[PDB]
RNA sequence: GAGAGUUUGAUCCUGGCUCAGGACGAACGCUGGCGGCGUGCCUAAUACAUGCAAGUCGAACGCUUCUUAAGAGGAGUGGCGGACGGGUGAGUAACACGUGGGUAACCUACCCAUCAGAGGGGGAUAACACUUGGAAACAGGUGCUAAUACCGCAUAACAGUUUAUGCCGCAUGGCAUAAGAGUGAAAGGCGCUGGUGUCGCUGAUGGAUGGACCCGCGGUGCAUUAGCUAGUUGGUGAGGUAACGGCUCACCAAGGCCACGAUGCAUAGCCGACCUGAGAGGGUGAUCGGCCACACUGGGACUGAGACACGGCCCAGACUCCUACGGGAGGCAGCAGUAGGGAAUCUUCGGCAAUGGACGAAAGUCUGACCGAGCAACGCCGCGUGAGUGAAGAAGGUUUUCGGAUCGUAAAACUCUGUUGUUAGAGAAGAACAAGGACGUUAGUAACUGAACGUCCCCUGACGGUAUCUAACCAGAAAGCCACGGCUAACUACGUGCCAGCAGCCGCGGUAAUACGUAGGUGGCAAGCGUUGUCCGGAUUUAUUGGGCGUAAAGCGAGCGCAGGCGGUUUCUUAAGUCUGAUGUGAAAGCCCCCGGCUCAACCGGGGAGGGUCAUUGGAAACU
C-alpha cells in the first residue's frame, strides 16, 4: 500500500479477520454440537440448545452476522428442539 | 402499399457511401485492424509520383502521386497548382475531393502542408495552393 | 394499501404442476403508421391447486417472485 | 446525513448560490434533494430568498445546515423559529 | 469589424443615397468600377433581394452576423408586419438614435461618438453603438464632451427632426416619443424583399 | 414548406447525379487587434520519468525528544474516514438505461426524535527495552505497559418467535393487545460543583437519507442467422442471503423460449439533452447533470453500516524495476506532464479567501474537488482598425473608340475623437464566517459551568493592484480571405495556346479565354475567410404526413388456401380502443415565454410554459 492509512487498515483488518473467524467458528461448533446431539438423541439436548441460542445471539452481537440471520438460526434451532 | 403492408415490412432507405472512403478508416497498429474514424485529412507517403492522361474529352498531363496513407490504404491523389517538389518517400497530407478528368483519383494533396511546398509565384487564391502572402 | 397490477388472459399451458401460463393479448399502435397491431404478452402464474385448464379466461395479480419465471398469482377463472 | 448547503451557480468571478437540501456525499453541483432558497453575495446587503417553511421542515427532519447557510437562516430568523419548535 | 471605405461608392452601388442628401448619386450615378458607366444587364431576382438586404445593413453600418441576429429578433415580435418591425429595431439601435437627434451629421459620426463614449443614456455612459434604445430613454451628450465643435455644429445644422424624436438644444438630450411609423422610415427601401431574402 | 444545373436537333414526362442553407469538441491553407463567456486526446481502456490527488483525532490510550515544569515534536495502540469527491467508457443488446408501478420478500454508519440502559470483573498486546535472521523489503524471541483495544459474568425482549384474542388485506398474510419459552449490551473522556453540563457508549422504535430486489411499457442491424434450453421449466423439501427467488442442493416430473423473431453474429454505455427539419421525422449521446459499468489482465475474499474496494489485501499472467540470486517493488482511464499513435487538442502554475467534503469540541489539518491564473481565433458575443469638410475629380495604376472613363471624396489638404493604444495616478464587490471577547432569553438544575437561540466587538482575499474609474499624449501601432461563364452577387486587359492548368455539376483550354495564370477593377464576409471531413435540409430520392407499378423501375404464370388484415343492416349491453376531467409524476440545467443583472450582447439570475402513445381515478357512448 502506498498510503499510511492503507497500511494501518491492512494490519487492523487482518487482526479483525482473525478474531471474527475464530468467534464465528466457535458459533458454528456450538450449533454443530447441538445438531449432532439432536441426531444422536442425547440427554443434554436442552443444555446444548440453550448454548446454541446463546452462541448465536453473542455472535449477532459483535456483528459477526446480521440480526436477521441470527433470528433465522434461532428459529431453525427451535424447530430442531 | 397498404398500411398493413407497411406494418409487415416498413420502409427502408438507401444507404449512402462516402466519396472519399480512405479518410473514413483509421488503423490500430497493436490490433493490426482498421478502425472507423472520420478524418478531415490524412497523412501518407508518396509511393510513386508521375503524370496521367485525362479522360477522352480532355487532354493534358495531370500530375499525380500514388500514396500509402497512415492507415495502410493505398490511393491515388492529385497534385493541384503549377509545379511541385514531391518525390517518392515524401510525406504528404491528403484531403477529400474527386478529379473529374482522371479515372481513379479521389483525393487531393494539400499544398503548404508537410513536404508539399507552396506553389511558386501564386498570387491569387493563395490560401489554396498554400503560399504565403508576398 | 397500494395495489398490484392485475391482468386478464387466457391459459395456454398447464402441463406444469402448481403453475399456469397466461396470455394477455393487448393491442398497440404502430409508432410510424399508427395502426393497431395485436400484441401478445404471456405470464407464468402460480396455480394453488392446478384448478385452471388450457383455454380458460382467468385473472392474475402480480406478486413477489415465486420461482425463476413466476411473478403472478391466479385469482379467478371466469370462463372454461 | 442530509445537508442544507449552497450549490454554486452563475458564471466565473460572478458566483450565485442556490440553498438546496442534499445528501452530504453528493457532489456540490451534482445530485440534490430539493431547492429551498437562493443566495446572492454580490449584493451589498446579501440578498437571500428562502422557503422558510420548507427549511424548517427539513431542519425538524434532521438536516444539518453548513456554516454559511446557518448564518443565512439566522439572519432570516429561521433558526430561532426552529429553536422554539424544539421547545 | 467596422466598415471604413469610401461612402459614395457604397451608396451608388446600392443605387440610393445612404446619407439622404443625394450628393453621392448626383454626379456619376453609376455603380462603382470601370464597367459602371456603360450599360449593364438587368439584375436577377436574387440580385434584387440581395440589394435590398445590403441597402438596410449599409444604411446602419452593420455586419452581416449582427444584421442576421437582429432580423431573427424582429421575427420573434408577434404583432405587426415582420419587415416593419425589423426596420423599427434598426432605428432603435443606439447609433441611429444619436443620428436622428442630429448630434452627428452622419451615422458613422454618430457611431464614433457612441464608441468614444461622448454619449450617455439616462445619465450613464454607454460605449455600445449596438445598444438598443427603448422609447422614452433619454440620450444625452457627456457633460465634458458638450463643448466640442463637432456635435454643436451638427445640432445647429440639422433642421429637420422626425416626428417621433423629441430633442432639446440646450440640454442636448433627446428621446423617441413613439416607435417610428413605416412611412416615417425610409420608403425607398422595400422591407418585403429583405424578408424574402432571409427566408432564403 | 422558394428552388437551380444537367439526358434531346428541339420537346414533355420519368430519373439519377450536382449545387445554393445550417451545424461542429473539428483539422488544414492564408491571415490575424482586443475584451467577455465557454470549449480543448474524438485516435492507443497504449506505455508511463518526476511532483501532488486521503487524511484526521492528544478532550480514547500508554510512550518518547527538546524550550526554562513550558509549549513544540516523534513515532504506538484505538476511532472515524478511506465505498465520498475525481477519471474513463473498455465491457455491456441487459430491468444496464428511460418512464411508470410494486416490495404484506428488504437493508441503511454518520443526522434528528422517542423510550430504556449505561453494572460488575478479567486476561492480553503493541509502543518501549534488549535480541535472532535479512542485501533490502521486512519478519521473528524474550520481558514489561494502557485504553473509548479485546473477552467473560450480571441485568435489559421494547427484537425476533409461538400461542390466544380483536381488526383488517392482495394468496403468502398485516396491525394492535395479552401471555409465554429460550437467550442477547454497553466506555468512558472533557468540565462544573456525591450531584451535575456536554461529547461519547448500548438496546428498541420512528423519521430522513442512501442502497437493494421485482414488474409494465420504450429505444440498433442481419433470416444469405430457425431452432434454442437440461438447473434448463415447474414442483416437494433442505440449505443460503439484508430479502423473494433454481440463489444452491437432493428427489419428483418434462417442462420452458421461439416467425409477436428465440438463439446466434455484428455494433453500442443509456438518458436529460444537442444539430437539422414547416412538421412528421433524420442524425448525434462532447462540454453540463442523472444512472450504469470499469481501475494493467483474470480470479478471490477480508475489513466494514456500506466494497468484492482507482490511489486496499491474496493468487495467477504480461510488462517495468531492485537483488547480495535467497528473494523483493509497481500500476496516471486523479491533476499536471512525458513518449507513442494521429489531421488533431493545454500549464509538470497559485490558493484553500469562497462553495463543498473527511477528521476534531474547536482553533485547526487535509482536499490537483473546487476556486483562480496560463496556452490555442477552437466556438459564441462585444468593440476597433478613426470621424467631419474635402475637385467636373491631383499624381500614379488600369483602361481607352486616344476624346476620355475608373480606382475616387478615395487620397492630399484642413477641423475634430480616443473606443482602443501609451503613460501615469486612484481602486473594488466576491467576506458569510468559525473561533475568540461581551452580554441577554429560553429549557434544565439545589446551584452552577454548560446546551440551544438571540444582539454587539474582533477576526480572514489565491485571484490581485485584477476588474473598474480618473487624467495627459498621438490617426498615430491595429485587414485580411475567398469569389466574379451559368447555377450565383460580382468584368475587363494582357500572358497562354487541348500546353500550362481549372473544376461542386454543366464543363473551360486547339493564337482574339469575362471559366486557366497575372494585372486592374468589382461582389461576399470580416478578425476572420476558404478547403476537406461528418449530419440534417433541399430529396415527395422509402412518400404515415407525402409517390408509384398498360408502354419509363415496378402485378408473382395461375389457382387452393392456414395464420393474419379487413368486413353487410340493426336492438340492447360493455367500456379494450376512442374522447374528456381531476390527481400524481415526467429532477436540475438546456430550448421556448415573461421579468431582472452584468455599459450592450454573449452570459447570468427569477418565475412560468412545454415535454408521456405515463400511472391512478371520474365521466361520454357516436365509431372500432
Ligand atoms: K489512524
Ligand atoms: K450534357
Ligand atoms: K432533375
Ligand atoms: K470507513
Ligand atoms: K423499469
Ligand atoms: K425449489
Ligand atoms: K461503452
Ligand atoms: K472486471
Ligand atoms: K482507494
Ligand atoms: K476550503
Ligand atoms: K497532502
Ligand atoms: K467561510
Ligand atoms: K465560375
Ligand atoms: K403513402
Ligand atoms: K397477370
Ligand atoms: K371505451
Ligand atoms: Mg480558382
Ligand atoms: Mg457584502
Ligand atoms: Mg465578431
Ligand atoms: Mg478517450
Ligand atoms: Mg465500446
Ligand atoms: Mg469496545
Ligand atoms: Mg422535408
Ligand atoms: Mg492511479
Ligand atoms: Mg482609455
Ligand atoms: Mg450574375
Ligand atoms: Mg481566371
Ligand atoms: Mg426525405
Ligand atoms: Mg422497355
Ligand atoms: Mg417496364
Amino acid at each position: 500500500p502506498n498510503i499510511e492509512s492503507a497500511i494501518k487498515r491492512v494490519r487492523t483488518s487482518a487482526n479483525a479477520n482473525a478474531k471474527n473467524s475464530s468467534q464465528t467458528n466457535a458459533m458454528r461448533t456450538a450449533i454443530k454440537k447441538f445438531e449432532e446431539a439432536v441426531a444422536a438423541g442425547a440427554d443434554n439436548v436442552d443444555a446444548l440448545y440453550n448454548e446454541a441460542v446463546k452462541a448465536v445471539d453473542m455472535a449477532a452481537t459483535k456483528g459477526l452476522i446480521h440480526k436477521n440471520k441470527a433470528n433465522r438460526d434461532k428459529i431453525r434451532l427451535s424447530k430442531l428442539a | 402499399p397498404t398500411i398493413n403492408q407497411l406494418v409487415r415490412k416498413p420502409r427502408k432507405s438507401k444507404v449512402e457511401k462516402s466519396d472519399s472512403p480512405a479518410l473514413n478508416k483509421g488503423y490500430n497498429s497493436f490490433k493490426k485492424t482498421q478502425t472507423n474514424v472520420n478524418s478531415p485529412q490524412k497523412r501518407g507517403v508518396c509511393t510513386r509520383v508521375g503524370t496521367m492522361t485525362p479522360k477522352k474529352p480532355n487532354s493534358a498531363l495531370r500530375k499525380y502521386a500514388r500514396v500509402r496513407l497512415s492507415n495502410l490504404i493505398e490511393v491515388t491523389a492529385y497534385i493541384p497548382g503549377i509545379g511541385h517538389n514531391l518525390q517518392e518517400h515524401s510525406v504528404v497530407l491528403l484531403r477529400g475531393g474527386r478529379v473529374k478528368d482522371l479515372p481513379g483519383v479521389r483525393y487531393h494533396i494539400v499544398r503548404g502542408a508537410l513536404d508539399t511546398a507552396g506553389v511558386n509565384d501564386r498570387k491569387q487564391s493563395r490560401s489554396k495552393y498554400g503560399t504565403k502572402r508576398p | 394499501r397500494n395495489q398490484r397490477k392485475v391482468y386478464q388472459g387466457r391459459v395456454v399451458s398447464d402441463k406444469m404442476d402448481k403453475t399456469i401460463t397466461v396470455v394477455v393479448e393487448t393491442k398497440k399502435n404502430h409508432p410510424i403508421y399508427g395502426k393497431r397491431m395485436k400484441y401478445s404478452k404471456k405470464y407464468k402464474a402460480h396455480d394453488e391447486n392446478n384448478t385452471a385448464k388450457v383455454g380458460d379466461i382467468v385473472k392474475i395479480m402480480e406478486t413477489r417472485p415465486l420461482s425463476a419465471t413466476k411473478r403472478f398469482r391466479l385469482l379467478e377463472v371466469v370462463e372454461e | 446525513a442530509v445537508k442544507i448547503r449552497l450549490k454554486r451557480m452563475g458564471s466565473k468571478k460572478s458566483p450565485f448560490y442556490r440553498i438546496v437540501v442534499a445528501d452530504s456525499r453528493s457532489p456540490r453541483d451534482g445530485r440534490f434533494i430539493e431547492t429551498v432558497g437562493t443566495y446572492n453575495p454580490l449584493k451589498d446587503p446579501a440578498e437571500v430568498v428562502l422557503k422558510e417553511d420548507l427549511v424548517l421542515d427539513w431542519l425538524s427532519k434532521g438536516a444539518q445546515p453548513s456554516d454559511t447557510v446557518r448564518n443565512i437562516l439566522s439572519k432570516e430568523g429561521v433558526m430561532k423559529k426552529h429553536h422554539e419548535a424544539k421547545n | 469589424s467596422r466598415y471604413t471605405g469610401p461612402s459614395w461608392k457604397v451608396s451608388r452601388r446600392l443605387g440610393i443615397s445612404l446619407s439622404g442628401t443625394g450628393k453621392e448619386l448626383a454626379r456619376r450615378p453609376y455603380k462603382p468600377g470601370q464597367h459602371g458607366p456603360n450599360s449593364r444587364g438587368k439584375v436577377s431576382e436574387y440580385g434584387m433581394q440581395l440589394t435590398e438586404k445590403q441597402k438596410l445593413r449599409h444604411m446602419y453600418g452593420m455586419n452581416e452576423r449582427q444584421f442576421r441576429t437582429l432580423f431573427i429578433k424582429a421575427s420573434k415580435i408577434k404583432e405587426g408586419k415582420h419587415g416593419v418591425n425589423f426596420m423599427v429595431l434598426l432605428e432603435q439601435r443606439l447609433d441611429n438614435v444619436v443620428y436622428r437627434l442630429g448630434l452627428a451629421t452622419t451615422r458613422r459620426q454618430a457611431r464614433q461618438l457612441v464608441n468614444h463614449g461622448h454619449i450617455t443614456v439616462d445619465g450613464k455612459r454607454v460605449d455600445i453603438p449596438s445598444y438598443h434604445v427603448e422609447v422614452g430613454q433619454v440620450i444625452g451628450v457627456r457633460e465634458k464632451s458638450q463643448n466640442i465643435s463637432t456635435i454643436k455644429e451638427a445640432v445647429e445644422a440639422t433642421v429637420g427632426r422626425p416626428a417621433f424624436v423629441s430633442f432639446d438644444t440646450e440640454k442636448l438630450e433627446g428621446s423617441f416619443t413613439r416607435l417610428p411609423e413605416r412611412d416615417e422610415l425610409y420608403p425607398e427601401i422595400d422591407e418585403a424583399l429583405v424578408v424574402e431574402y432571409y427566408n432564403q
